[PDB]
RNA sequence: UUAUUAUAUGCACUUGUAUGAUUAACAAUGCGAAAGAUUCAGGAUACCUUCGGGACCCGUCUUGAAACACGGACCAAGGAGU
RNA sequence: GCUGGUUCCUUCCGAAGUUUCCCUCAGGAUAGCUGGUGCAUUUUAAUAAAUAAUCUUAUCUGGUAAAGCGAAU
RNA sequence: AGAUCAAGGUUAUGAUAUAAAUGUCCCAGUGGGCCACUUUUGGUAAGCAGAACUGGCGCUGUGGGAUGAACCAAACGUAAU
RNA sequence: ACCUAUACAUUACCGCUAAAGUAGAUGAUUUAUAUUACUUGUGAUAUAAAUUUUGAAACUUUAGUGAGUAGGAAGGUACAAU
């Protein structure tokens, strides 16, 4: 008739994977954090030492300060419906570095750089994506054993 | 058949002073003209200020008047204020300046008087700048005033302080169970 | 409809690990282009891979049969789905036109199994020249001379009077 | 010294004017000549293509027309937000759509309740002629001369005449979105003849979904 | 009795009618509960910002006073 | 070079076409008619006559009232957010 | 904290039966939803090199459908 | 982590904008809900009981289903076509 | 083929909502004509006749658009007194 509390229904967001449990391996204390990187949020089962909640596993946002062990993340809290902007202190194996930016910031160096290229010839820039157009119009000859290839059904007997 | 127009569709604002004084609902029929036939800014910003209450027109003293203009490089630009100017007995010299005003305190019109400079209604600006050509349109803050402080109230958030409606200013008046650490709790 | 036939023909487009992939081609019975197109999908996602988008539609074209005014005997295979059944069955019409007797099958199968339309596959469809015809009500159509005094009409019902006047008498003879 | 001013303004107004009538000729005469070299090229690339026996695909379509079919209430949230953007928000309302991608994931969303298909030079045309409107700050003008898209749009794009809203449209050009958006939906009427289902698809029953050349025949009897 | 305690139909048709209202987008955010110092160091080097134009390049000419800086590249 | 198109029509003058939400030209019928008085159109005004179509009794509480739910036979005066 | 009533006409916008607490369960307070009244103003404000909400892209998360017992239990 | 200089092309998916942003009056009412697709628990079942999603009824007339709170069409200023 | 809604569409009308325009009238504007500067040509001057207020709290132009209990806001309306 509940759940109530803290750490309920996390059989499986706390669980370790299949074959993943053990020493954590020593990448993770090593991975240098700023402030205003974004991060991720997967609960690390093994870490007891201020696990984040189950409502924020899952979830990316914003270092804004990081400490000695840990980093003070800001996520986007969904309530009903005003979405909060929360403050988060978890440790550093309950977090990831995005890649959600790693992309665009090599969209930013060819932008640049399919401007600079264009710099010297001038024209012309074309620097914003497309999503996916029509194809266009082919030929395609068969070249390469002609035609039928053709499929038919017969599908029951069985 | 559309779905839709709901509302507001009616847009929210007001379009005439509700003031029924003779005096302001003759100014605002000449500034209707000065902003539909020289399409300025600064004439807007008069007609929509000859619209609002006493609220949203506040008092501007007599020291920014004089504290903005000695912000200086326009030694002829009149300070044109649409609502009132008060006197501040805190400045003690005041330097010659040309107000435009709605109302100006007597203590501060025998003052600026005597410096000696203008004192302006909004008719002998228009006459004088109409596209208003070396002015200073100034507003005293909106929320300088203290019904402005109770807004708004969760004790439990870190932020509000934001002043309750008591009776009285004392002990034993909302100072005990919730805002102490030891009475209850500290908001 | 009528169900006019086509020939529409697939291609799998063509990425770079294996450009040029293979082609190939149906022979479809539809009222129209483009449900044409998309049975052709339905008896693609059954042989090949291959759904849209992962393949393309080349050229299609509608054919116009060969001879449009012999008397030629169709034989249609068929599997069709009935209340809890799938079923084969053999069927065979008398058309002039094939897309006359694919329609003339549906209209048939429809009515004298509830069939609907949807739960029927054509998997082949061929002329059948004569003495391979199995079908009674076929092969009583093919002896020259057949005399068959079937005195047909409509018989128009009644006619250009409601209240007629003058009692239909209909052998006249 | 009015009188002086006022007809140097009348007599370069009138050349302006006769500059365009010319201008807006030849620029039409240019754009006809396009829509005659371009389909007689894809009758030459088929009677190419057979006789070196390929197979002629032709292009696919950009350029749909997407008109809201079926009925203002009953519909979820996730139908109503696609076609709200779509600005199809009465029934017998169609907008310009380009396809691509992006849009067509869009179409499928609100499948139900769109019929679309890829329209003719003659359903580009006849649209604006006699449906067309447009959008001088959110009132819909209707279009009595090309003055009215010469306003807003020879400016900042380089349409002027009724005929570059044709071209910016058939020939899906690089101020196509200009050139939609100033469209207010045609507000079209209802076929004559008939709908078949209204809520089964085109293939099924007819209606909702790509109908795919066949647009060009339910506008017949819809404008 | 016992017939709805405890329902949410209706309840993202509200909260999608004054709608669902994401919060901000603020240039300076608070800096309520960082690291304290910190805070207090980039409070003192905020007022100990004072070259606009003229110690800003001085100090190019000090490094010249080891000729340069050769040898500290290691540390 | 084969074609095609536009520009090179001012001065007068029309009962001319367009465009100012493009309806107006022709006839017929009949006289606001001195007071006196007809013609043509219209009038579910508020009813009676004749037909067609639709059409359950209000107020209320309620998830749901025409309800086999409660109040109400009818009428004038009074009568409840200060 | 319950029953009954609560007297003009048009015009505009238009719900809730949910959350937390309560000797609370036919009631309140409380937030959500509502109207009013403003105000500030944008090359998404008045003669955009920037916001915002369904798809696309990119990238995170998940252990339900299906699958499994010739993997653990 | 910042404070001022130097360089920067064409502003960096699509389609949308019935205007959006923000205060106050947290002002009125409400805090008995019922119905339905698909999901679902208790029950043997129930026009029963309890939840998840979306849409409706409540508040809503009109067209259709002879008939009907929710079904299917469709949402409603007075009229002609 | 065809019949059928208070839906779709094009039009008239009512409201709403959102924009936009108008206030030198000892001025503006016509039509002619006398004179004229003359620029060929078009303006400026005299004459004669003509049109040209609006509770600007008004008038004019344009476009979209209309469900509603509980409930709130505007504008009218009946009663009686100062």
């Amino acid at each position: 008739t509940n759940s109530k509390g803290y750490r309920r229904g996390t059989r499986d967001m706390f669980s370790r994977p299949f074959r993943k449990h053990g020493v954590i391996p020593l990448s993770t204390y090593m991975r240098v954090f700023k402030i205003g990187d974004i991060v991720d949020i997967k609960g690390h089962g093994a870490v007891q030492k201020g696990l984040p909640y189950k409502a924020y596993h899952g979830k990316t946002g914003r270092i804004f300060n990081v400490t000695q062990h840990a980093v003070g993340v800001i996520v986007n809290k969904r309530v009903r419906g005003k979405i909060l902007a929360k403050r988060v202190n978890v440790r550093i194996e309950h977090i990831h570095h995005s890649k959600c930016r790693e992309d665009f910031l090599r969209r930013v160096k060819e932008n640049e750089r399919l401007l600079k290229e264009a710099k010297e010839k001038g024209q012309w820039v074309s620097l914003k994506r497309q999503p996916e157009q029509p194809k266009k119009a082919h030929f395609v000859k068969k070249l390469e054993e002609p035609i039928a290839l053709a499929p038919i059904p017969y599908e029951f007997i069985a | 058949g559309i779905d839709i127009n709901h509302k507001y569709d009616r847009k929210v604002r007001r379009t005439e002073p509700k003031s029924q004084d003779v005096y302001l609902r003759l100014l605002v029929k000449l500034y209707r003209f000065l902003q539909r036939r020289t399409n300025k800014k600064f004439n807007r910003i008069i007609l929509k200020r000859l619209f609002m209450s006493k609220i949203n027109r506040p008092p501007l003293s007599l020291q920014r008047i004089a504290r903005f203009f000695k912000a200086a490089n326009q030694p002829e630009s009149t300070i044109v204020v649409v609502g009132t100017v008060t006197d501040d007995a805190r400045l003690l010299v005041v330097p010659k300046l040309t107000v435009c005003a709605l109302h100006v305190t007597q203590t501060a019109r025998e003052r600026i008087l005597k410096a000696g400079g203008e004192v302006l209604t909004f008719d002998q600006l228009a006459l004088r700048s109409p596209t208003g050509k070396n002015t200073l349109l100034l507003q005293g803050r909106r929320t300088a005033r203290t019904a402005c402080k109770h807004f708004g109230k969760a004790p439990g958030v870190p932020h509000s302080h934001t002043r309750p409606y008591v009776r009285s200013k004392g002990r034993k008046f909302e100072r005990a169970r919730g805002r102490r650490s030891s009475c209850g709790y500290k908001k | 409809g009528l169900l006019k036939e086509y020939e529409v023909v697939g291609r799998k487009l063509p990425s770079e690990k294996e450009p040029q992939t293979p082609l190939y081609k149906m022979r479809i019975f539809a009222p129209d282009n483009i449900v044409a197109k998309s049975r052709f999908w339905y008896f693609l996602r059954q042989l090949k891979k291959f759904k849209k988008t992962t393949g393309e539609i080349v050229s299609i074209k509608q054919v116009y049969e060969t001879s449009p005014v012999k008397i030629k005997n169709f034989g249609i295979w068929l599997r069709y789905d009935s209340r809890s059944g799938t079923h084969n069955m053999y069927r065979e019409y008398r058309d002039l036109t094939v897309g006359g007797a694919v329609t003339q099958c549906y209209r048939d199968m429809g009515a004298r199994h509830r069939a609907r339309a949807h739960s029927i596959q054509i998997i082949k469809v061929d002329s059948i020249p004569a003495a391979k015809t199995r079908r009674v009500h076929v092969k009583q159509f093919h002896d020259s001379k057949i005399k068959f005094p079937l005195v047909q009409r409509v018989h128009h019902k009644g006619n250009r009077k409601l209240f007629s006047f003058r009692k239909p008498r209909t052998y006249f003879q | 010294s009015k009188r002086v001013a006022e007809s140097k303004r009348r007599l370069k107004k009138a050349a302006v004017i006769a500059l365009r009538k010319k201008e807006n000729l030849v620029r039409a005469e240019k754009y006809q000549n396009e829509y005659i070299k371009a389909e007689q090229r894809e009758i030459k690339l088929r009677r190419l293509a057979k006789k070196r026996n390929q197979f002629y695909v032709p292009a696919e379509a950009k350029l749909a027309f997407v008109v809201r079919i079926r009925g203002i209430n009953k519909v979820a949230p996730k139908v109503r937000k696609v076609l709200q953007l779509f600005r199809l928000r009465q029934i017998n309302n169609g907008v310009f759509i380009k396809l691509n991608k992006a849009t067509i994931n869009m179409l499928r969303i609100a499948e139900p309740y769109i019929t679309w298909g890829y329209p003719n030079l003659k359903s580009v045309r006849e649209l604006i002629y006699k449906r067309g409107f447009v959008k001088h700050n959110r009132q819909r003008v209707p279009i009595t001369d090309n003055f009215v898209i010469e306003r807003k749009l020879r400016q900042a794009h380089q349409i002027q005449c009724v005929e570059d809203l044709v071209h910016e449209i058939f020939t899906v050009g690089p101020n196509f979105k200009y050139a939609s958006n100033f469209l207010w939906p045609f507000k079209l009427n209802t076929p004559t003849g008939g709908w078949r289902k209204k809520a089964n698809h085109y293939v099924n029953g007819g209606d909702f979904g790509n109908r795919e050349d066949q647009i060009n025949r339910l506008l017949r009897k819809m404008v | 009795a016992k017939s709805k305690n405890h329902t949410n139909h209706n309840q993202n048709k509200k909260a999608h009618r004054n709608g669902i209202k994401r919060p901000l987008r603020k240039r300076h955010e608070s800096t309520l509960g960082m690291d304290v110092k910190f805070l207090i160091n980039q409070r003192y080097a905020r007022k100990g910002n004072l070259s606009r134009e003229e110690s800003v390049k001085r100090y190019n000419e000090r490094i010249a006073s080891q000729k340069g800086k050769p040898k500290p590249v290691t540390l």
